[PDB]
C-alpha cells in the first residue's frame, strides 16, 4: 500500500490536492422561489458535487486499496457527513450564514422558509461556528473529511480484513494530525486536547448526517423536490 | 448502480 | 462560579466516575426466549426505563454536569440517552462475542434479532461495535470516560462543557500513560475511541427511528418517560 | 412540564 508508506506532510499534500472545486448553484436573486425549488438548488447542487466526492474519494491514500464492493458502501454511508462537512468549512467566515456555493449565501431567516430545516440549518451553523473558535486549519480538515470517509462505514466472512487495512489507514491520519499539532507550537496536552475536540465534531457531522438523511426520505416521498438518479440511489442504501 | 459505474470509471 | 469539576486530579475523576456507575439492572425471570416482537419489545423497553432512572441520578453525580442549568441538564440527557444505553450494552456485551447482554438474565443472539423487523441491522451494529471495544481491550476506566464526554457532547449545540470535556481527555490520557503506553499509542488509541462515538451516534439514530415506528405500531404500551425522551428527538 | 423535570431535581 502507498497509503502507509506516506509521510505527514505526503498526506497532507496528497490530501491538499485531491481536494474538489467549490461549485456554483443556479440561484437567481431575480427569480421567485419557493420552498420546493429553494430545495431544488440544494439537491442539484449535491448531485454535482456528489460526482467530484467519488473522484476525490479515489485519491485519498487507502480508498483504492478497498475493493469496488467496499469503496461503494463507504461512500454511500458518509456521503451527507461530507457534503456536510464542506458546507460548514466555506462557511466558516459567514457567521450566522451557510454558503452553500459563492452565489447562495443563507441566514437562519431564510432557513425558516422551508418547514424543518431550521433545526439541521442550527446545527450547521453551530458546527461551523466551533470550527470558527477553534480556528480549524485547512490542513486539518482535509484530514477530518478522510476519516469520515474511511470511518463512517466500517463497523456496517474471512476475506474481509479490508477492516484491518481501514483501521492502519486512520491510525496514519492520525499521526497526521497530531503531526499539524506539534507543528503549530501545540503543548502535548493541547495536541491531545485538539484532537479530542476535532473527532467528536465527527459525532455531530453523523447526527446532522442522519437527520438530513430523514428529511431527504420525506422530501422524495412528497415528490415535489426534484432529486438525481444519483440522490436517490445514495438515499435507497440508508434505507436498505 | 451509478455510484458503482462511478467509481469503476 | 466556577466548577468544582476542573480542580479533580485524573485520579479523582476516574474515582469520581467509577462511584457514579449505575448498577447492571435484570430483565424479568421468564425462562422463555423472546422471539416474537411482542414479548421483545416489552422486555427491551421495560428494561430501559428502569436503566433511565439509574441513568438521570447518575449522570448527577458526572462531574461538571450539575453546574449546568437544569433546562441544560434536560436537553443533555434527551439528546444522549439512547447512546448512553448502546455504550452500556455494548461494554457489559463484550464478554459475551456474538450476542448482546441486554441483562446478566437476557443474552440474546443474531437469530433473536431476525424474528423483529428491522432489529437485525441495529443487532449486528451493536455486535459490532461490542466486538470492536474487545479487540481494544477496553479497560472499565476508559469506558465510564467515553460514557461521560457522550453525555456532555452529544447536545452540546458552551464554555464550560467544551474544558469539562478537555479536563475527560486528560483523563483518557492519564489512563493510559498509566496502563504504559507509549505516546504514539496514547494518541492513536484516543482517536480510535472517539470514532467509535460517531458509530454510537449513528446506532442511536437508527434506533431512535425505530422506537417510534414502534410506537407509532402502538405494539406495546411505552412508559410515559420513555415517551418524553423519544418525543424529545422530534 | 417533563417527567425529566421532575427526576432531576430529586
Ligand atoms: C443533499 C443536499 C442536502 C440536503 C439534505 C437533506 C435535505 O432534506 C435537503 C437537502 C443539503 C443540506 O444539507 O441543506 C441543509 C438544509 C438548509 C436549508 C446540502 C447541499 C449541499 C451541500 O454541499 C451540503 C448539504
Ligand atoms: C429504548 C430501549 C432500546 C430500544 C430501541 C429501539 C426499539 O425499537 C426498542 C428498544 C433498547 C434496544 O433494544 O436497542 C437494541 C436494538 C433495538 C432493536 C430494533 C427494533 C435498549 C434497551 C436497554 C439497553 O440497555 C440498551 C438498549
Amino acid at each position: 500500500s502507498l497509503a502507509l508508506s506516506l509521510t505527514a506532510d505526503q498526506m497532507v499534500s496528497a490530501l491538499l490536492d485531491a481536494e474538489p472545486p467549490i461549485l456554483y448553484s443556479e440561484y437567481d436573486p431575480t427569480r421567485p422561489f419557493s420552498e420546493a425549488s429553494m430545495m431544488g438548488l440544494l439537491t442539484n447542487l449535491a448531485d454535482r458535487e456528489l460526482v467530484h466526492m467519488i473522484n476525490w474519494a479515489k485519491r485519498v491514500p487507502g480508498f483504492v486499496d478497498l475493493t469496488l464492493h467496499d469503496q461503494v458502501h463507504l461512500l454511500e454511508c458518509a456521503w451527507l457527513e461530507i457534503l456536510m462537512i464542506g458546507l460548514v468549512w466555506r462557511s466558516m467566515e459567514h457567521p450566522g450564514k451557510l454558503l452553500f456555493a459563492p452565489n447562495l449565501l443563507l441566514d437562519r431567516n431564510q432557513g425558516k422558509c422551508v418547514e424543518g430545516m431550521v433545526e439541521i440549518f442550527d446545527m450547521l451553523l453551530a458546527t461551523s461556528s466551533r470550527f470558527r473558535m477553534m480556528n480549524l486549519q485547512g490542513e486539518e480538515f482535509v484530514c477530518l473529511k478522510s476519516i469520515i470517509l474511511l470511518n463512517s462505514g466500517v463497523y456496517t466472512l474471512k476475506s474481509l480484513e479490508e477492516k484491518d487495512h481501514i483501521h492502519r489507514v486512520l491510525d496514519k491520519i492520525t499521526d497526521t494530525l497530531i503531526h499539524l499539532m506539534a507543528k503549530a507550537g501545540l503543548t502535548l496536552q493541547q495536541q491531545h486536547q485538539r484532537l479530542a475536540q476535532l473527532l467528536l465534531i465527527l459525532s455531530h457531522i453523523r447526527h446532522m448526517s442522519n437527520k438530513g438523511m430523514e428529511h431527504l426520505y420525506s422530501m422524495k416521498c412528497k415528490n415535489v423536490v426534484p432529486l438525481s438518479d444519483l440522490l436517490l440511489e445514495m438515499l435507497d442504501a440508508h434505507r436498505l | 448502480k451509478i455510484l458503482h459505474r462511478l467509481l469503476q470509471d
